């Protein structure tokens, strides 16, 4: 209801964490747990390619449809972009539905 | 056709064709299946009139909308009949239900 596509077998979950480096134990044996780890974190880069399948239109229309376009007037910030301070901004949500069909 | 003044005149015209074409791929609009007037009589023996295409679109009121689709229907390919030729398709219905002729 959200939109999108209904999946019984969705893309499955991608579960990540760091083990567990303790500190130095007491040279007595304690029974107990271990509560004092070495901080830290990781880092590093994702990759994830989806193939997607297309549906071209084979419309009669005869004039020109409506279509998402940027538009050509001037302003300070071109939209879809970084601004002077490096941060990107997304101006309006884009719909998927600019084409037509007939019923 | 001829009206000269008194009398309506009807001759033949040999070399005169008519274009018959066959939306089979479905980028017209679909009027039929709309319950109108003007389909083959019930009756083998009477003669009927061909009823005008013509389709509705998008409206605001009696205006027009920029979705509006425009279909020139000489911009489809049709075949040109002189007396002496004919035409011909056939079609195959896909896979539909039985209708259901019993109580």
């Amino acid at each position: 209801l959200m939109g999108g596509f209904g999946l019984k077998h969705p893309p499955p979950q991608i579960l990540i964490k760091n083990t567990p480096v303790p500190a130095n134990p007491s040279t007595t044996f304690s029974a107990a747990k271990f509560a004092s780890f070495i901080t830290q974190y990781s880092t590093g880069q994702v990759s994830v390619e989806i193939e997607w399948e297309l549906q071209k239109e084979n419309s009669k229309r005869w004039n020109p449809e409506i279509q998402y376009t940027s538009n050509y007037n001037k302003s300070v910030n071109v939209d879809f972009t970084v601004d002077t301070n490096g941060v990107y901004s997304e101006p309006r949500p884009i719909g998927t539905r600019y084409l037509t069909r007939n019923l | 056709v001829t009206q000269n003044d008194g009398t309506t005149t009807i001759a033949n015209n040999l070399t005169s064709t008519v274009q018959v074409f066959t939306d089979s791929e479905y980028q017209l609009p679909y009027v039929l299946g709309s319950a109108h007037q003007g389909c083959l009589p019930p009756f083998p023996a009477d003669v009927f009139m061909v009823p005008q295409y013509g389709y509705l679109t998008l409206n605001n009121g009696s205006q027009a909308v920029g979705r509006s689709s425009f279909y020139c229907l000489e911009y489809f390919p049709s075949q040109m009949l002189r007396t002496g030729n004919n035409f011909t398709f056939s079609y195959t219905f896909e896979d539909v239900p039985f209708h259901s002729s019993y109580a």
